[PDB]
């Protein structure tokens, strides 16, 4: 409010602006630091292997990006799993046929 | 307004006994003394009152009291052949992070702060100091 | 597929329209006219109209046969209960109101009201107390809404929403108007579910 | 809001119009007292979950005005959402020099939706939120100068 | 037949992953330092005792799979690669148990820690699951009630584990009445009185702003110093029509309550869902037989409701002998089929 | 005489709505449409028929 | 205004028949003790009264 005789009050007094968090109810700590992330649900019906690929792609492609005081891991993947399960079934597969 | 305390110090006198009628609040007065013109009339301040002091008082922390079910606050002690028993009292004041309960408990009382989810009242139950406070 | 792009058409079309009939909210439907049945509800010694039957078809009838296997959907003659206040205007003028301040402090004194926590986020550094404040609430019972303060004066002399309105419990609507061989009646039209056997 | 607020307005405002729909498996619906509410009906296999979304679609809006109006500028999201999470990303660095907003704010800026438009991503949960310009008022000084939060 | 009818049910052997789940439920309106307190020190448990085995955990604050709130935390868990970890002893069942009899050392929050099954998206988490559906529409007290019997007595029984409530128990609340009458006698309206008290403490956002070529939010709340405990509430004024400031303790006051934080529905109707592991060496199927036989015993009024993967094994073992007959007869038919006659099929099915 | 309607309220858990017009027999013939009154700017009520 | 009893009954005295025509109420008046000093004027009470 601004009175005629040129005094006044802003909003510089009664409150303190501060660029801080929209909500701060989640945080996430990974290994003890603290850090934040995106857990990314699959959409239905579409493969795992291609998706994951694409999702380090997109992050590799723009990771120059980042600032010096950045950086990405990965603390929670189900790919591997993946990968290893059907080269084990590959592996007995040629074990199988070999035997017999 | 700015946060910080005055310097000196300065008494006060009760010099309004009717209630106003638009605020709904009584108003007091006080004496400071001004020896640099620091004070100028017409500056918003803070006074800090003082009323009166309890003697004998008891604090409970605020983790080990909680109130249920349409009723006052309850609190789980246990009694000297170790069985926990539950206990309601009337701690309605915040001072810090403790309850400023007024009757109910007494001193000497142990009461459960850690381990209430593992436990229902009449149970024998061992004891270890517990590690919430600062103290 | 033809529902959906109607809907999204009129979902689109719907900022266009007064606020009085978007807040009634449009409904969109693929009934064409047939049904399985018609189920009716009737009152025969007359302790009913059409307006309370309909009400318990809504609240304790439509949970359990949506409940069954087989039913698609249905529609009800009538709606359920509603919060009639009828205004009166000669003590409108005698208090010197208008339907407007009615209006406003219902607006005002009839609300849900969003009060947080005690100890919400970003707490300071050391507490231990936390607990949802259960602030204003809405009105339930007529009771209630004719305590509803129109205005008052610094010296306590008020004027509530009881001499200058009759409030009760009534109807939505009053146009339609059935009874069945006399006596009052309200009903449901069910449809079957597609895929569905007709007879179980 | 809290709890009872979500209780039977919003949830009950849905689940009496959630049941007829095609090769309906269960409904489970679920309100918290931080104000949210999450609504699951699954169905048997064998059926597109395009088709069962637009059911699900042109079903809800029978009641769509009927919830408070104020949470309607938030919007009811639709979500093929699966069961669980793929993989997580995002950290802090070794140097330190960033809180555990700054970070999150990062993440949902710039990594996001490069992230969502990325093919087979169908839903994203991310901790933490952006920056907002959050502006503390302090009562004090607004009985100091007349002022109301208004 | 009897070899048949002795072998117990299940579905889908359990097998590692590599990952592992556990969640913290800090006793109700506890704060959420409180809860951070605990999920650090069995974070950092599992990083210096289990080195052999974790790789890296991620721990969140805030949200877990049984809710969310403050008194609430999660931690994924994510193991070393399979040929770094030989042995039976650092499976995720072995370092599972193992743990768990760890965490009943933190007496302060009720931890569990488990894993999910064989395929991952059926559910995150193995064992049974289902709801305590309150069919006769009875109260809400007498199925928590109900809820906290069963848990009294699954506890006893040898032959579950891990049982868990996955709501959260009753909390208190803070109900802030305001005398209206009072309030619009001292000249001040009611609207600002909401307005005030739905943005000093209810964060209103206002508006956009542009940031970094970004939109992002505006919020509006008052500092954090001034909402901590009842009597802050005391320290915010409204301004009345006469232009002067009233306090907000000079027309309401506050008193304490008891409301449940997290509600669910089942089919429309009310429920609270349990899950639950099965003990080691016996199957699942003879656990849901135990929940069967304790589920027995229950209050009237309200019944039990199969969900999930327990649903799905339900109806697998079901659907069985009609597959086996339909089976049979068609292979013994096409058998006769090729072949000419009955008499050889019906022999030759024996 | 148009039934406005104002906002909701619960009952017995399901949200309903409330309504208002003003009574029956204030509404029925055309001079009672005289018998409605309007605050001018300076606080006396007006007839409608004025 | 708390909603406390106050331990001394009074007496009542009519002093104003004339309807104020802004609320349609009139204003009843009555004396009450006050030995201590624990009323103040000016402050929102709620007077109990008898009838038939």
């Amino acid at each position: 409010k601004v009175n005629p005789d040129g005094s006044q009050v802003r909003l510089k007094d009664v409150a303190d602006v501060g660029l801080g968090g929209q909500d701060y109810s989640i945080n996430a700590q990974f290994n003890g630091s603290p850090a934040s992330g995106i857990a990314i649900k699959l959409a239905t019906g579409a493969n795992a292997l291609d998706t994951a690929k694409a999702i380090r792609q997109t992050i590799a492609n723009l990771e120059p990006f980042m600032p010096q005081g950045m950086k990405v891991v990965y603390p929670y993947d189900t790919t591997p799993v993946v990968s290893a399960s059907i080269h084990e079934v590959v592996k007995t597969l040629g074990e199988a046929i070999l035997l017999v | 307004e700015d946060g910080s305390q005055y310097p000196l110090e300065g008494r006060l006198e009760f010099s309004e006994v009717s209630v106003d009628e638009g605020t709904g609040s009584v108003t007091i007065r006080a004496v400071f003394p001004n020896p640099n013109n620091e004070l100028l009339p017409g500056m918003f301040v803070h006074a800090q009152l003082q009323e009166g002091v309890k003697q004998k008082a008891i604090l409970a922390p605020q983790q080990g009291v909680t109130r249920d079910l349409k009723g006052q606050a309850t609190a789980l002690v246990v009694n000297a052949q170790n069985k926990v028993e539950l206990r309601v009292i009337k701690a309605d004041r915040v001072i810090g992070d403790k309850w400023l309960v007024t009757e109910g408990l007494n001193a000497g009382d142990k009461i459960i702060t850690e381990g209430l989810q593992f436990v229902q009242p009449g149970v024998e139950v061992k004891t270890v100091p517990a590690k919430n406070v600062a103290s | 597929i033809a529902q959906v792009q109607v809907q999204n058409k009129l979902q689109l079309a719907t900022p266009l329209l007064p606020q009085e009939v978007q807040r009634q909210g449009i409904r969109v439907t693929k009934a064409v006219k047939n049904f399985l049945m018609v189920v009716g509800v009737v009152s025969t010694d007359g302790s009913m109209t059409k307006e309370d039957l309909s009400n318990y078809i809504v609240s304790n009838i439509q949970d359990p046969l949506s409940r069954t296997k087989g039913v698609g959907d249905f529609q009800v003659f009538g709606s359920q209960y509603s919060m009639r206040i009828w205004l009166d205007p000669a003590k409108l003028n005698s208090y010197q109101l208008t339907p407007g301040d009615v209006s406003s402090a219902i607006q005002a004194q009839n609300v849900q009201i969003s009060s947080g926590q005690l100890g919400g986020l970003p707490a300071v550094k050391g507490q231990q107390l936390n607990a949802t404040i259960i602030g204003k609430t809405r009105l339930q019972t007529a009771e209630q809404f004719e305590n509803i303060l129109l205005k008052v004066n610094p010296d306590g002399s008020q004027v509530r929403l009881k001499d200058v309105a009759d409030v009760g419990l009534g109807g939505q609507d009053y146009s339609i108007n059935a009874q069945f061989n006399g006596s009052p009646a309200s009903g449901i039209a069910i449809k079957l579910a597609t895929g569905a056997n007709a007879l179980d | 809001a809290s709890a009872e607020t979500v209780q039977d307005t919003v949830v009950q405002v849905i689940e009496q119009q959630m049941n007829g729909i095609d090769n309906l498996r269960y409904i489970s619906s679920e309100s918290n007292s931080d104000g949210s509410m999450t609504i699951t009906v699954t169905f048997e296999q064998g059926t597109d979950p395009d088709i069962a979304q637009v059911q699900v679609q042109n079903k809800l809006q029978l009641a769509t005005p009927l919830l408070p109006q104020e949470v309607q500028r938030q919007g009811i999201r639709v979500t093929k959402a699966v069961k669980n999470f793929l993989m997580v990303v995002g950290v802090v660095s070794t140097d330190g020099s960033m809180t555990k907003e700054d970070l999150s704010n990062y993440i949902v800026s710039n990594i996001q939706d490069p992230l969502s438009r990325t093919k087979g991503v169908g839903d994203f949960q991310v901790f933490g939120s952006q920056y907002s310009m959050r502006i503390w008022l302090d009562p004090a000084k607004l009985n100091s100068y007349q002022l109301t939060p208004g | 037949i009897w070899m048949f009818t002795r072998i117990p049910t299940a579905f889908l052997p359990d097998e590692d992953q590599g990952v592992l789940f556990a969640q913290v439920q800090t006793p109700p309106g506890s704060s959420a330092e409180r809860t951070q307190v605990v999920v650090d020190s069995m974070r950092e448990y599992l990083l210096e005792k289990e080195s052999s085995s974790v790789s890296s955990v991620f721990t969140v604050t805030g949200f877990n799979f049984a809710g969310r709130g403050q008194s609430s935390g999660m931690a994924f868990i994510m193991l070393k690669p399979w040929e770094e970890r030989p042995g039976g002893e650092n499976s995720v069942f072995e370092l599972a148990k193992r743990a768990q009899m760890h965490f009943f050392s933190f007496k302060d929050a009720m931890v569990f820690a488990f894993a999910p099954p064989s395929v991952l998206e059926l559910g995150n988490a193995t064992g049974f699951d289902l709801f305590l559906q309150d069919q006769a529409g009875v109260g809400h007290e007498v199925l928590l009630q109900a809820r906290n019997k069963f848990l009294m007595l699954a506890a006893q029984n040898p032959a579950l584990q891990r049982v868990r409530p996955n709501g959260m128990s009753d909390e208190p609340q803070y109900k802030l009445e305001i005398d209206d009458e009072k309030a619009s006698a001292l000249g001040v309206s009611l609207a600002d009185i909401n307005s005030t008290v739905s943005i000093a403490w209810g964060s209103s956002y206002v508006n956009d702003f542009i940031d970094r070529g970004r939109v992002k939010r505006v919020y509006l709340q008052g500092r954090p110093d001034a909402r901590m405990n009842p009597d802050d509430l005391s320290k915010w004024y409204v301004r009345n029509d006469k232009g002067e400031m009233v306090p907000f303790n000079a027309f309401a006051t506050g008193k304490w309550e008891y409301g449940s934080p997290k509600l669910e529905r089942y089919n429309g109707v009310p429920a609270m869902e349990i899950l639950g592991e099965p003990a080691p060496g016996l199957s699942s199927g003879d656990a849901m037989a135990a929940v069967e036989e304790i589920v027995k015993q229950l209050p009237k009024g309200v019944g039990y409701s199969w969900t999930g993967l327990s649903y799905e094994e339900r109806l697998s073992g079901s659907q069985a002998p009609a597959l086996y007959a339909l089976s049979l007869l068609v292979v013994f038919l096409c058998l006769a089929a090729l072949y000419e006659s009955w008499s050889i099929p019906f022999s030759v099915m024996l």
